[PDB]
């Protein structure tokens, strides 16, 4: 049984305008299995409209999968991405930075 | 340049809770075009891109047919890997497949492939020459002596040299606007303090397609592996490519760096420097 | 257009 620990990218799909809209997306890759957990939050709480990529896999077996929600990025508003997985002790959840 | 098109199949049991998943995507090159979801309500083949939406309900009706016998020939397949490796019925397991063909600028038949895998690990492959199989151990073997009896390697190169490529070529022109498209990257770089005596260089590659691309960062023009940093290629859900490469400096040091990029949208390869 | 080769593990 192999064990991959998800690779997560959090990130806009067109550089970041407050008051411009927009989609944030959470990428996880590298993968396995495949059963994960994948949620955009928005000040801590859990977005509804998002949308998902199908299953998909690289040349070394592993899954990735794409997470898409439409959003208008302001000055105040903190996104992140909340990912669980079997490989993980604790759900991960990784910060957008606009700035990276 | 040259293409390709490839089907991707993933099949997962789930003891106690009913049917296994069976998910079904196929792309050209970089653009996937297709797609069946056990889980989802149509229980058909369905559209993932405009140039495919032309196809008649023959090509539907027909997709649909085959995709589900996919389903039911890995359904099958759990049931008997379980037994090759003598597994109980409480874990779930993973069977995944992917073929396709390769075909040069010239739009003719390059390489083949059909290969297998159990629980994220090889277990079967169609070898290049398509008339030999590379089976990753002892139950594998099984199943090798199963498809030389019943010369599946045959089959398959048919259908590879053949239907694949003839497909792909008619994917292609009647795609001609999205899949014969390059878009060159965007590039930028960014710059952030570490410590006080360190700090991160950031080269920024955006919206670029294909999602080929290769990102190089050298010190006085030296290559440099050294304490850099490469994510993997990400979709940034509009058929574009992004990827970042860093690499952490000693402040002041900054202008010894430079990130070089290679992409076919390119002429020539460009070189960055911060600001 | 995908394959109708399928032959079982």
């Amino acid at each position: 049984m192999i064990q991959r620990t998800p690779k997560i990218q959090v990130y806009s799909r067109h550089p970041a305008e407050n008051g411009k809209s927009n989609f944030l997306n959470c990428y996880v890759s590298g993968f396995h299995p495949s059963d994960i957990e994948v949620d955009l939050l928005k000040n801590g709480e859990r977005i509804e409209k998002v949308e998902h990529s199908d299953l998909s896999f690289s040349k070394d077996w592993s899954f990735y999968l794409l997470y898409y929600t439409e959003f208008t990025p302001t000055e105040k508003d903190e996104y992140a991405c909340r990912v669980n997985h079997v490989t993980l002790s604790q759900p991960k959840i990784v910060k957008w930075d606009r700035d990276m | 340049g040259s293409h390709s098109m490839r089907y991707f199949f993933t099949s997962v049991s789930r003891p106690g809770r009913g049917e296994p998943r069976f998910i079904a995507v196929g792309y050209v090159d970089d653009t996937q075009f297709v797609r069946f979801d056990s889980d989802a309500a149509s229980q058909r083949m369905e559209p993932r891109a405009p140039w495919i939406e032309q196809e008649g309900p023959e090509y539907w009706d027909g997709e649909t047919r085959k995709v589900k016998a996919h389903s039911q020939t890995h359904r099958v397949d759990l049931g008997t890997l379980r037994g090759y490796y003598n597994q109980s019925e409480a874990g779930s397991h993973t069977v995944q497949r992917m073929y396709g063909c390769d075909v040069g600028s010239d739009w003719r038949f390059l390489r083949g492939y059909h290969q297998y895998a159990y629980d994220g690990k090889d277990y079967i492959a169609l070898k290049e020459d398509l008339r030999s199989w590379t089976a990753a151990d002892m139950a594998a073997q099984t199943t090798k002596h199963k498809w030389e009896a019943a010369h599946v390697a045959e089959q398959l190169r048919a259908y590879l040299e053949g239907t694949c490529v003839e497909w792909l070529r008619r994917y292609l022109e009647n795609g001609k606007e999205t899949l014969q498209r390059t878009d060159a990257p965007k590039t930028h770089m960014t710059h952030h303090a570490v410590s006080d005596h360190e700090a991160t260089l950031r080269c920024w590659a955006l919206s670029f397609y294909p999602a080929e691309i290769t990102l190089t960062w050298q010190r006085d023009g030296e290559d440099q592996t050294q304490d850099t940093e490469l994510v993997e290629t990400r979709p940034a859900g509009d058929g574009t490519f992004q990827k970042w490469a860093a690499v952490v400096v000693p402040s002041g040091q900054e202008q010894r760096y430079t990130c070089h990029v290679q992409h076919e949208g390119l002429p020539k390869p460009l070189t960055l420097r911060w600001e | 257009l995908a394959c109708f080769v399928l032959a079982a593990v």
